[PDB]
RNA sequence: AGGAGUGGAGCCUGCGGCUUAAUUUGACUCAACACGGGAAACCUCACCCGGCCCGGACACGGACAGGAUUGACAGAUUGAUA
RNA sequence: CAGCCACCCGAGAUUGAGCAAUAACAGGUCUGUGAUGCCCUUAGAUGUCCGGGGCUGCACGCGCGCUACACUGACUGGCUCAGCGUGUGCCUACCUACGCCGGCAGGCGCGGGUAACCCGUUGAACCCCAUUCGUGAUGGGGGGGGAUGCAAUUAUUCCCAUGACGAGGAAUUCCCAGUAAGUGCGGGUCAUAAGCUUGCGUUGAUUAAGUCCCUGCCCUUUGUACACACCGCCCGU
């Protein structure tokens, strides 16, 4: 065969893209009137996750991999 | 999820990956006795064995 | 035991199966004797090649 | 417990081709010349011989332990069940690797072919075999491919 | 002018109701989950079929759902939705209809014309 | 004799279950014409049918001389 | 290379524990032959080796589907030096000479 | 001299141009067709997709160390399963 | 003389294969192989991850593979005979006695054994037919389902149906006594045989003890301006 002249169509892939601080600021959260840092989301009862995962609040769906609870706002 | 990200297709009936295993070749097994070499190294290593010729 | 093996890989001239022989031999004997001696008869350091096993059914 | 015979026979065949292998593809350099195995009850051994006995037989032990836990990890052999015999040489009724392996090695470090093809013809001959073929396939002169065969003595082919 | 029905039975028929009666008479093409196990990948599929079915609106082309290894098609409650299977070039175009039950989906799937009925090869004369 | 319905001739056949032993010209080979429904769901057999192409197996890429001159 | 490092510490840990080590190359294996109930992935550990065979510290070989190592006082030194074992561990291979 | 005497009729994996990307060759008239000792959706397709890992060690450039394959849930989404 | 034929004898008055020149073919195999003629080989995909359409698609188109092709025989069974093929595997898991539901498998403990132990005296094949088909294309080959593996599909792999061919396109096919064919038993994929193949039985034969014709190879003599050797050399417009 002949090369396809991979240029039409998806040449080539490139690595994942984010924006994120040097030091973390949407990881941990704020304004709780308290001193020191509280921590307003509820624990999960699941340990077989790693310490340093933060707990999330998300609108829709699930990402978490091995549990993935279901919950609402409402 | 997970078991469809990776690894959804198993082969029971491989006999690629189950090869001859001494040689790096699919062709030249068959599963007799457990041979797993070709028909050239069978030769090669038949009369260290045992094997003789008088048909 | 016949085993029959092709030797041109593509087809390329004649069908000359090679025709190897496996002719294995066998030898039984039962005894009624006392253990050693028939111990020291055996372990006499037997030759190689030949495949002895002692059975108790 | 019972085990049949063809089976094992043929199991031993892997094993000893596997082995094989191994040995003309690693140890060609340090002038091993004769090569076997040997069986004992529930044991199974691999013994050399050469001329260069110590020289085989290694400095260190390395190629010792190092080839027999090759063959112990691969071939689900347990640990310490092969071990390395001794033997002694009879006579000259086996003597081509020497030569081969002087020819060889004369040419890695530079040294024509046929040099070497009359060397080993010459001392083949002094040695007393009955006649020696010694068959160069390739590129010798020129880009055609002939099979240089060099033949002296007598080559029966016919016959029990 | 008259339709057609599988033994009697409409496809309101086969689908209100499940196959306690089939039990012993379902068919070949993995009805092994007494025999030889259960797999997966009937529960995404029964999502998205939901999916599917549930946010289309009448009066239009419903969305093209895409296969490429095709999947298994379990009871004609998929019926209503265009399938655009993979034959590698475009969209293998099916409107599926409660007569597809029984079937392979991918079955409907061609990627070549019949040989041109025209000149042989150069040698013909032998 | 009570032949049983896997045993009878029009076993479980298409549009109705009948197990009576009835044989009239002018419909029942219309009956014996499931083909109706196969070729117009187009399926796999019915696609091959469109152009008249064989649907057994049997090995035509060039042979097939019996009746095609 | 792609292999989580807590696989390559305990690979590197019992090598030098063990000595040589053997090798089956295959990705249609779900689980490691003597590796088994740990269900490690074949593809990062082969990249692994063929790594650290082309860096230059052990002789690369390609023995016919099934590979060995190849050790020697500068490969034992090598992997002393890049485990950080303690200067006191000697292989059980040579032992009582 | 004579028996099947083939092919004549639907009657092997391979098989000639073979329309589509494809039903192709690695063998070409006693040296290609039971050919690589193939019960063909595969390891019982080499010509096909895309998720599947991106083999770079060896002088050294980049913030002169965090540039995440590996983490699935009814809208994104060249299979929602990346 | 080497020898040859017949006869008397003898189990045998030539049984088959095995090994098989010197030298070469500009042969096959890197698709048995990481040494080897190689522009995309800067790890851009042939498999790693998916398996859809098909070498199952159609016209002389090269391929032994074509069982059977009918009163010699197709039916149903009264029936009576060695395969001497072989069939339980270190990271092996694929070979129904005792009782029954069944058209196959399906099994509930359950295929007796690592084998001359267990399949076994392995009742498989032309046969005294155990209803029918006394001369004809006919009784003569002859579209839904219940279930090995991840998926029966152009039925790969069991149940009822809607039964060309005339000894057959002109056809570089083998064969001379247990041999051609028939038929049968198996082994190569083994998730259960193989439309071929490889071994072995059974039934079992008519011409031959010769010759270069028409086919190939070989030898001697002879001619040659050929030696890359007639697919040569070479002359003229």
């Amino acid at each position: 065969k002949k090369r396809k002249k991979k240029s039409y169509t998806t040449p080539k892939k490139n690595k994942h893209k984010r924006k994120k601080v040097k030091l973390a600021v949407l990881k941990y959260y704020k304004v709780d009137e308290n001193g020191k840092i509280s921590r307003l989301r509820r624990e999960c009862p699941s340990d077989e996750c790693g310490a340093g995962v933060f707990m999330a609040s998300h609108f829709d769906r699930h990402y978490c991999g091995k549990c993935c609870l279901t919950y609402c706002f409402n | 999820g997970h078991q469809q990200l990776y690894w959804s297709h198993p082969r029971k009936f491989g006999q690629g990956s189950r090869s001859c295993r001494v040689c790096s070749n699919r062709h030249g097994l068959i599963r007799k006795y457990g041979l797993n070499m070709c028909r050239q190294c069978f030769r090669q290593y038949a009369k260290d064995i045992g094997f003789i010729k008088l048909d | 035991l016949r085993i029959t093996t092709r030797k041109t890989p593509c087809g390329e001239g004649s069908k000359t199966w090679d025709r190897f022989q496996m002719r294995i031999h066998k030898r039984l004997i039962d005894l009624h004797s006392p253990s050693e001696i028939v111990k020291q008869i055996t372990s006499i350091s037997i030759e190689p090649g030949v495949e002895v096993e002692v059975t108790i059914a | 417990v019972q085990i049949s015979k063809k089976r094992k026979f043929v199991a031993d065949g892997i094993f000893k081709a596997e082995l094989n292998e191994f040995l003309t593809r690693e140890l060609a350099e340090d002038g091993y010349s004769g090569v076997e195995v040997r069986v004992t009850p529930t044991r199974t051994e691999i013994i050399i011989l050469a001329t260069r006995t110590q020289n085989v037989l290694g400095e260190k032990g390395r190629r010792i332990r190092e080839l027999t836990a090759v063959v112990q990890k691969r071939f689900g052999f347990p640990e310490g069940s092969v071990e390395l015999y001794a033997e002694k040489v009879a006579t000259r009724g086996l003597c081509a690797i020497a030569q081969a392996e002087s020819l060889r090695y004369k040419l890695l470090g530079g040294l024509a072919v046929r040099r070497a093809c009359y060397g080993v013809l010459r001392f083949i001959m002094e040695s007393g075999a009955k006649g020696c073929e010694v068959v160069v396939s390739g590129k010798l002169r020129g880009q055609r491919a002939k099979s240089m065969k060099f033949v002296d003595g007598l080559m029966i082919h016919s016959g029990d | 002018f008259r339709k057609f029905t599988y033994r009697g039975v409409d496809l309101d028929q086969l689908l209100d109701m499940s196959y306690e009666q089939l039990m012993q008479l379902y068919s070949a093409r993995q009805r092994r989950r007494l025999n030889r196990g259960l797999r997966r990948k009937q529960h995404s599929l029964l999502k998205r079929l939901r999916k599917a079915k549930k946010e289309a609106p009448p009066m239009e082309k419903p969305e093209v759902v895409k296969t490429h290894l095709r999947d298994m098609i379990i009871l004609p409650e998929m019926v209503g939705s265009m399938v655009g299977v993979y034959n590698g070039k475009t969209f293998n175009q099916v409107e599926i209809k409660p007569e597809m039950i029984g079937h392979y989906l991918g079955e409907f799937s061609i990627t070549y014309k019949p040989v041109k009925h025209g000149r042989p090869g150069i040698g013909a004369t032998h | 004799y009570k032949i049983p319905d896997w045993f009878l001739n029009r076993q479980k056949d298409v549009k109705d279950g009948k197990y009576s032993q009835v044989l009239a010209n002018g419909l029942d080979n219309k009956l014996r014409e499931d083909l109706e429904r196969l070729k117009k769901i187009r399926a796999h057999r019915g696609l091959r049918h469109f152009w008249g192409l064989r649907v057994r197996g049997q090995h035509t890429k060039t042979t097939g001389r019996r009746g095609r001159t | 290379m792609l292999m989580p490092k807590k696989n390559r510490i305990a690979i590197y840990e019992l090598l030098f524990k063990e000595g040589v080590m053997v090798a089956k190359k295959d990705v249609h294996m779900p689980k490691h032959p003597e590796l088994a109930d740990k269900n490690v992935p074949n593809l990062h550990v082969m990249k692994a080796m063929q790594s650290l065979k082309s860096r230059g510290y052990v002789k690369e070989q390609f023995a016919w589907r099934h590979f060995y190592w190849y050790l020697t006082n500068e490969g034992i030194q090598y992997l002393r030096d890049y485990l950080h074992l303690p200067p006191e561990i000697v292989p059980a291979t040579l032992r009582r000479s």
